């Protein structure tokens, strides 16, 4: 598509080749085309359909494990401290 | 007047999890920090000092003082790290406030993979809670999922237009 | 010393939690491999691998805001909008507009089944004949009947 | 199969360690209704080629 | 304006289990400090 | 002194809460921009803002 002395050409192998217009585009404002074809009439919504089909699969897929639970750890490691304490206590010199 | 009422009611409950938070007037941690700092005594000990077992007691006291100093240094380092982390998080918040870069991208969202879209959807509608600080914080709440039924009275207006032109 | 150590530990934990919440780089570098063909491959390869991939492909990212006080009263809004209910109004809007502007004839059979829709004798006069009278040659061509069209 | 199904999908929890551990949770079983708008697209294709 | 609302409304609740956290033990630590003179001794 | 300070803080908080509840001027000056065409624009521009 030529913008300078505008035309519709076709290329192949670095060579010109005949083409013909049958559903020619609404060439408008700048560097953009609009097409009256039937597919562009449903191009966006069939991209929407695959955008919902895989959305359909990612939503069934991520809740397949039937029992989910959230667990967290507090900053109160009393058992480790208790072990350290008991070890520290394990006095003898005074008795001797 | 009902069509845009229809849109303002679907629009304001799009964030799926809302919560209300409030702040009490009991800043115990700040007071505790001030207290501990204030406590950080020495003059009385020095005055008493000026005025085998004694050596051992003095050595134990010196060791305890050294331990306290080490703990204070560790606390200061921890505080510095915490301040840096808080500053980074705060800065990240400003970036987070601006969300969803371009209009075209929304159309693109269909084209790109869903996981990427979900990731962009998390920060594209950031967690903006609704909260009011209170002095006296007793709350009792409710929730109303709602739409207005704009279909049932559009199908009346279009069976009004045909029965008013005929 | 015990309290200071506990405070330091709490601060370290807080820093780690904040870092995990804030940083998203790891996620960004992750899942780069995923593309349309892998999605098709999910069906092609075992479902369990895909489930594991999905599990780690959309990680458990919590939501949190620091508050002075531990106050939180929560609700949840599961929602969709009814796009089907007014599509069949806009589709039956177009068809109830263009059959009033240009009045296109429909060919319906028994049990009311609609078939293909043809031009009238009115619209060919309303849009084609003004294309003939001021865009094409004037004053010689006659309009075709509807059934002959 | 059940025995293989237990270890075939092992118990992998979802958890985040916290410093300050107050939680308030939710759950949303969900699917999107892909049938209701496929039966629109295929009644679009027939009404767009005719 | 409703269809892309429809999709973004489906999009932000795909993760099935959500939870929220807030700061805890702001003052819990302070109890030990509070429980834990020199002038009287002097 | 500690109790009086706490009471003063509580009073200040109460005053701030009351002021926020009562005053609506900020809201009145806000949202002046919104009109029918912006509402149409909502559909025209991106939904999230």
């Amino acid at each position: 598509k030529k913008v300078r002395s505008e035309r519709l050409e076709a290329q192949l192998r670095g060579k010109h080749i005949r083409l013909y217009v049958a559903a020619e585009p609404l060439a408008y404002e700048r560097d953009k085309l609009l097409f009256t074809t039937p597919v562009a009439h449903l191009h966006e919504e069939i991209l929407r359909y695959d955008g919902l089909c895989r959305h359909q699969k990612i939503c069934q897929l991520l809740n397949t494990f039937p029992v989910k639970v959230v667990t967290a750890s507090r900053h109160e490691l009393n058992c480790k401290k208790l072990v350290e304490m008991m070890e520290q206590h394990d006095a003898k010199k005074s008795i001797m | 007047g009902l069509c845009r009422h229809q849109k303002i009611c679907q629009l304001l409950n799009t964030f799926p999890v809302k919560v209300v938070t409030a702040s009490r007037h009991e800043l115990n941690c700040k007071k505790l920090v001030e207290m501990m700092e204030q406590h950080d005594a020495k003059k009385s000990i020095m005055k008493f000092l000026l005025n085998q077992v004694i050596k051992c007691l003095e050595e134990q006291i010196q060791s305890q003082v050294d331990e306290i100093q080490d703990l204070r240094t560790l606390n200061q380092t921890w505080e510095n790290r915490v301040r840096e982390l808080r500053d980074l998080l705060t800065r990240y918040a400003s970036r987070r406030e601006d969300s969803m870069s371009l209009g075209a991208r929304d159309a693109e969202l269909y084209h790109l993979p869903v996981l990427e879209a979900v990731r962009k959807a998390r920060d594209a509608a950031p967690f903006r809670p609704l909260a009011v600080e209170d002095n006296r914080l007793v709350a009792n709440s409710f929730f109303s999922q709602f739409v207005p039924g704009t279909e049932s009275l559009e199908r009346f207006l279009t069976q009004l237009w045909e029965n008013e032109y005929f | 010393i015990q309290d200071l150590r506990t405070l330091n530990q709490t601060w370290e934990n807080r820093v780690r939690e904040l870092r995990d919440l804030l940083t998203r780089y790891a996620s960004r570098r992750e899942d780069s491999m995923s593309l349309g063909a892998r999605d098709a491959e999910l069906y092609h390869l075992p479902v369990l691998e895909a489930v594991r991939k999905a599990r780690d492909a959309a990680p458990f990212r919590p939501l949190a805001v620091e508050d002075n006080r531990l106050v939180a009263n929560s609700f949840f809004s599961q929602f969709v909008p009814g796009t089907e209910s007014l599509e069949r109004f806009l589709t039956q809007l177009w068809e109830n507009e263009y059959f009033r502007t240009f009045r296109l004839r429909r060919l319906v059979t028994h049990q009311g089944a609609e078939e293909a829709i043809v031009y009238s004798n009115y619209t060919v006069e309303r849009v084609t004949l003004p294309y003939l009278c001021h865009i094409l040659a004037l004053g010689t061509l006659d309009p075709v009947p509807e059934a002959y069209l």
